[PDB]
RNA sequence: GGACAUGGGUUAGUCGAUCCUAAGAGAUAGGGAAGCUCCGUAUGAAAGUUGCACGAUUUUUCGUGCCUAUCGAAAGGGAAUCCGGUUAAUAUUCCGGAACCAGAAGGUGGAAUCACGGCAACGUAAAUGAAGUUGGAGACGUCGGCGGGAGCCCUGGGAAGAGUUCUCUUUUCUUUUUAACAAACCACACCCUGAAAUCGGUUUAUCCGGAGCUAGGGUAUGGUGUUUGGAAGAGUUCAGCGGCUGAAUCCGGUGCGCUCUCGACGGCCCUUGAAAAUCCAACGGAAG
């Protein structure tokens, strides 16, 4: 593979042959992030996208409503506001009646 | 390679039919190295005193193919 | 001064969010288990699901059936509401012994479960009962 | 220990959860005791050879005790020197289970 | 002689292509043109490879509901391999040893009756999820300084051999290996207590703090490092013997060093920085 680019990015490891080689290393994973803050999310690997089929269902998600897909202080603002607006509409459908 | 270091379980991976052949290594540490064949992993086992070493020799299954020092 | 037992209110943190819980026993004193404004919560896991009298009795009772949920939680952790719900069975049964007892918990969490249904035989609390969408 | 991590033998016979295990210091038996009230005694013979794995087999079901509060047998201890157990209650009550 | 003649020589589940898309190209629908042909690319197309599901079978003549091209990259995206040995010529391909990925079914053991714990961030051997609805990875500019690691370079001893040596020179030169992979452990973002300026913490570079500081306790992410396995049985270097047998293959110290990579920042941006294949998760509650 002539013309090195970004793909051939070598490392030199000393074999038991004392000898140098250079090994191909991909590139790290990342980590998933939050839908709504965009932070990257607590308690997930990271690890690259085929590889996160082999591990375990809870390895991925964090037990809890929304875990996996929207950060912790995004749920708990995403749940305070549906409350509140629920609340709005009650108060105003009362005061409408 | 898993290193192994319940000998109870290195007896019964012996025994179950996936295990094929044994080898025994004896370094300079007097220390006694068990590494068994599977189909996809290498389990060793290191025992440092001689006298248990015997013991599962014998207590190994005698159709394994044992081996001494390569 | 706003928490009193058997006010209504919402979990927004833990495993159990968005969850409608009932405050069985005030304990905003603080405690050594919980130093800060903890109190003794029970809610509801698993909403009951829609009734119909074509249905069969067997699978109205499983529909209607309901996973309760009692754990001890932090003031800014809840929520308050303004409903309220007050059950005979649901007073005196809090204490430090039963959350110290595993077989007591259970117990506790059975007899959650059986005045919960209870409630929805009667037709009562169906907001508190109902799940939230958020 | 020498078996594997993950426990050699998992038994689940109780009704309620085992509270107290115990195991006697010199005979080769063990006590199990939970809330539901019944103690479950068991004989695990302990062999040095590797070839022969211990030999778990239940022994005795004792009941007849008193169950308060969802809590029956709270702790179990073994005599150290013979078959000898003593079974502390919910109610106050010790039993000498020889 | 790269000439001539005669034979030999290129071995892959893991390396590339194959797959995806880019600017564009391009057939189809339609419309032009006497015409060789041209325009046109979701366009006034009935545009669905078995589009999908439902049903004791419905006047044994099918009803109801839902959702609505192809080419173009052997430098972009992407499942997976290392070491030692081996040829006259081929090696991540062959030999020996050791792994990994994808898909496929049953079987065995374990787990729940649609699992628990922690205030919490979240954790664990497991812990069903239809239609329908979303989210994430892929997937994203450039520059500077700092931190980390590896290799290389430098060098102190130790060992080995070869030197030089009237004398001096514990001296001169050369070498001193651990792979993929698999195991256990090893630190900036967030949570809990807390309410702060007499401002504190702190960068090489002053950044943050009642939108909750310092401090204490946690949680996750492990870049890495530790201990092994692999593994000495291999390789290398010295001694020998006639393939065999001996030994050693060690302990450091390091630096604005060079090379490569990762982390944490700080700017400049402006035009705020490809797409798709592919994989994962959430909401949802059909069914049992």
């Amino acid at each position: 593979l002539a013309y090195n680019t970004r793909s051939n990015r070598t490392r030199i490891i000393k074999t038991p042959g004392n000898n140098i080689r250079y090994l191909h290393i991909k590139k790290l994973g990342t980590i998933p992030r939050c839908g709504d803050t965009g932070v990257p999310l607590q308690g997930i690997p990271a690890l690259r996208p085929r590889e996160f089929a082999r591990l375990s269902h809870n390895k991925k998600t964090v037990q809890r409503a929304y875990g996996g897909c929207l950060s912790a202080n995004a749920v708990k603002d995403r749940i305070v506001r549906a409350f509140l607006i629920e609340e709005q509409k009650i108060v105003k459908q009362k005061l409408k009646q | 390679p898993r290193q192994i270091s319940d000998i109870k379980q290195f007896l019964e991976i012996a025994r179950r039919k996936d295990a094929t052949s044994a080898r025994i290594k004896k370094n300079t540490n007097k220390d006694v190295k068990f590494k068994l064949r599977c189909s996809k992993y290498l389990y060793t086992l290191v025992v440092a005193d001689a006298k248990k070493a015997e013991k599962l020799r014998q207590s190994l299954p005698p159709d394994l193919t044992v081996t001494e020092v390569g | 001064k706003i928490l009193k037992p058997g006010k209504v209110a919402l979990i927004t943190r833990g495993r159990f969010a968005g969850k409608k819980v009932v405050i069985l026993q005030a304990i905003d004193q603080g405690s050594k288990s919980h130093p800060f404004g903890h109190a003794v919560v029970a809610g509801v896991e698993r909403y009951p699901l829609k009734v119909t009298k074509s249905m069969g009795a067997k699978r109205i009772a499983r529909r209607s059936r309901v996973k309760p949920f009692i754990k001890v939680v932090n003031y800014n952790h809840l929520m308050p509401t303004r409903y309220a719900l007050e059950l005979d069975n649901l007073k005196g049964l809090i204490t430090a012994d039963t959350f110290k007892e595993p077989t007591q918990r259970s117990a506790a969490r059975k007899t959650v479960k059986k005045t919960f249904e209870e409630k929805y035989q009667s037709g009562k609390s169906a907001w508190f009962f109902t799940p939230l969408r958020f | 220990l020498d078996f594997s991590s993950k426990p050699y033998k998992n038994l689940r016979y109780h009704s309620r959860a085992l509270r107290d295990v115990s195991y006697h210091p010199s005979l080769p038996l063990f006590c199990s005791g939970s809330d539901d009230g019944d103690v479950q005694v068991f004989h695990g013979r302990v062999y040095s050879d590797l070839l022969a794995n211990p030999l778990i087999v239940p022994l005795k079901i004792l009941r007849n005790h008193k169950v308060v509060d969802n809590v029956g047998v709270l702790s179990t201890c073994w005599h150290p020197k013979e078959a000898w157990l003593f079974s502390a209650g919910a109610g106050g009550e010790i039993r000498m289970w020889t």
